[PDB]
RNA sequence: UGCCUCCUAAAAUGUAACGGAGGCGCCCAAAGGUUCCCUCAACCUGGACGGCAAUCAGGUGGCGAGUGUAAAUGCACAAGGGAGCUUGACUGCGAGACUUACAAGUCAAGCAGGGACGAAAGUCGGGAUUAGUGAUCCGGCACCCCCGAGUGGAAGGGGUG
């Protein structure tokens, strides 16, 4: 049963608008599967009330 | 009343018992269910009635938590 | 609802058995490889 | 721990098949010992145990045999098949030993039966 | 279509009951044709039992 | 080759032998699989699992999922002993980690409100479980092309003794977390 | 008012009352046969809608679940759960036994023909067991071609289902 019931699946390098680029493999037609945000455009790495009245209110 | 319905008694019980020589085919345990279960020589039967194989004495004892009956021809 | 139907044979037409079938489970006619001792030898079976 | 589901579930199925198949004294019981290396085999003889006749796989004439695991195996069915008729044995039961039908057991089987074991 | 346009609209969901009548198997039967198998089947974005419903057109029972 | 599989025994797997004083390294851990499933509660009325649940895990995963039976009858949910209710698919090995990658890369840095996730959902093993809220973000399927959104969950089974070691050796994968 | 299970029943069998509790006059073309594989309920922790309880993962869990259907005896070795082909839910017999006033009822290894499954060993003459039934008479039907009221046929009779 691991023979032609399961969908297509080769390798597919997937590119980000921040121009990070791998190369993975999943079922996306072409190798084109393409993303606006990424892991790595972001951290993981470093990250009323009593403020009313200043401005003389 | 309400009650007052029985059904026939169906003799069961065991028929031939240790120590004692019977010939080929004979009824050992007549029973329900496996209370005695078949050993050496000694067949089940279809409503379980332990028949005989073989000539030879009965001889009864233990496997394994479930209680024989045999035959030593 | 559970009528007596019989078998019979499939070369020679012998009403070789007799059984019973479920008549709303299954409205068509059984099929069975049935022994036949005109023929002695396995041999389809339909309904009548 | 698949080091422990695998012994207690072979001898789960050991036993379930040792139930219904015996092995006595004129007609034998063949047990295979399939471990990821090597493969044994004896003929047991249940009244008293008394084995019989062995063949293992891991003595110099099978360990001097070119060829993969399959080729060690067609090898020591033609031993125990003529290890056999010295004991003046002709008809036996095979125990499968738990495992499955096909592959290294197979081959043991259909290469003791050309040497003259009678199943 | 070959040519023309055929505007349809978002305030509309279609039924369409066919003259080839196939959505009718003719190897199972009336519980299964319409219920699928299963016991509660949704018809007006509600929850109306499949055996109630078949009943609803005169299959019933046997 | 898998880049996060590589990244995998390169490291990581020297990095825990600092932090516990072991004396094997059978004693490591290695996430073993990951499991992936629905659970569509809803499939218990018309049928919208067909076009509807087996597709849609299968162009997340890769290959067809389970379609799982309900062990016994319950009168309140409309539900028998043995109608589908819910679809799973496992993962093992070097198709696993082609999900954790483009999990934890393009799909779940598409989760908001960066704290991560919890580090609270472990199990007592070293066995993690989050949840997503509809049909996410993975770019493999179309918003066009679908029936109604639906959730799941997903299970990262590990072969950790204690929890902050599975919660040690999962943050050095792709999950975030506070 | 017949049939099945328990108790009364005095530790074999058997045993009454207008004594005490319940069931049956069916169901299954797979819920049968076989080869092969698996272990439950309940409880705790983690999780999208999810709640005491749907689906998932991991722990502890030796029978407290399950058995088509009442109860008892049974069954984890599984008879419980799942899957692949199949029709032994056969034809010709049946040594020897159980029960038994009689009529009945029950069990049956083994022999052959022809099969199913299994690599073989082997198992299979319905169902985990015990109920789901009704004598004789007289008729119906299909087949075998046994007798055919002077002879050839026929009518009718007869036989095995
Ligand atoms: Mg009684
Ligand atoms: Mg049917
Ligand atoms: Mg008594
Ligand atoms: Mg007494
Ligand atoms: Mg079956
Ligand atoms: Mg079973
Ligand atoms: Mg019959
Ligand atoms: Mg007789
Ligand atoms: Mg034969
Ligand atoms: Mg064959
Ligand atoms: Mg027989
Ligand atoms: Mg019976
Ligand atoms: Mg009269
Ligand atoms: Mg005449
Ligand atoms: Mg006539
Ligand atoms: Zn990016
Ligand atoms: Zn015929």
């Amino acid at each position: 049963m691991k023979s032609d019931i399961h969908p297509a699946y080769e390798e597919t390098t997937v590119v980000c608008g921040c121009g990070n680029t791998f190369q993975t493999r999943s079922t996306k037609p072409g190798g084109r599967i393409v993303v606006e945000v990424c892991s790595q455009c972001h951290p993981f790495y470093t990250g009323g009330r009593v403020a009313r009245f200043e401005k003389r209110y | 009343s309400r009650n007052g319905r029985d059904s026939a008694a169906q003799r069961l019980g065991v028929k031939r018992y240790g120590g004692q020589v019977v010939k080929a085919g004979e009824i050992l345990v007549r029973q329900r269910g496996t209370k005695f279960h078949p050993g050496v020589n000694v067949g089940r039967g279809g409503d379980d009635t332990l028949f005989a194989k073989t000539a030879g004495a009965v001889e009864f004892g233990i496997k394994r938590g479930r209680k024989t009956v045999s035959i030593v021809g | 609802v559970r009528p007596k139907i019989t078998l019979a044979c499939e070369v020679c037409k012998h009403r070789n058995y007799i059984t019973k079938k479920n008549r709303r489970n299954d409205p068509d006619r059984l099929e069975l490889k049935k022994f036949c001792p005109n023929c002695g030898k396995h041999q389809a079976h339909r309904e009548t | 721990s698949v080091s422990a589901t695998r012994r207690i579930s072979r001898l789960r199925r050991h036993t379930r098949l040792r139930k219904k198949l015996s092995g006595t004294a004129e007609r034998p019981r063949l047990v295979v010992h399939r471990s990821a290396r090597h493969i044994h085999v004896q003929l047991v003889n249940d009244l008293n145990g008394t084995t019989v006749a062995a063949a293992s796989s891991i003595e110099a004439d099978v360990r001097g045999v070119p060829g993969d695991k399959k080729a060690r195996s067609v090898r020591v069915g033609q031993l125990i098949a003529e290890r056999a008729k010295a004991a003046g044995i002709d008809t036996v039961v095979f125990d499968r030993g738990g495992y499955t039908y096909g592959g290294r057991i197979a081959a043991l089987a259909d290469a003791a039966r050309e040497n003259g074991l009678s199943f | 279509p070959d040519s023309g346009s055929v505007k349809v609209g978002e305030t509309v969901k279609l039924s369409y009951v066919d003259q080839a009548r196939a959505g009718i198997d003719p190897r199972k039967t009336v519980w299964e044709v319409v219920s699928d198998g299963l016991d509660y089947i949704q018809v007006g974005q509600t929850e109306v039992p499949s055996r109630a419903y078949v009943s609803a057109f005169g299959f019933k029972g046997p | 080759q898998p880049r996060l599989k590589e990244r995998y025994r390169s490291e990581i797997r020297d990095a825990l032998r600092k932090q516990f004083g072991y004396g094997n390294v059978m004693q490591i851990p290695t996430v073993t699989k990951v499991v992936v499933n629905m659970g569509v509660g809803e499939a218990a009325r018309d049928a919208k699992l067909i076009n509807g649940a087996v597709n849609d895990l299968a162009l997340i995963t890769g290959q067809k999922p389970e379609v799982r039976r309900a062990r016994k009858s319950i009168a309140q949910f409309k539900l028998r002993e043995g109608m589908p209710v819910g679809v799973r698919v496992t993962l093992r090995g070097d198709r696993m980690w082609e999900f954790l990658d483009r999990l934890t890369s393009i799909a779940l840095p598409r989760i908001r409100d960066f704290r991560g996730l919890s580090p609270k959902q472990f199990d007592g093993v070293g066995n993690y479980t989050f949840g997503l809220a509809e049909q996410a973000v993975f770019h493999e399927v179309d918003v066009d092309k679908i029936d109604r959104v639906r959730g799941m969950d997903i299970n990262v089974v590990t072969s950790a003794a204690t929890d902050d070691e599975g919660r040690a050796l999962l943050r050095a994968l792709g999950f975030p977390f506070k």
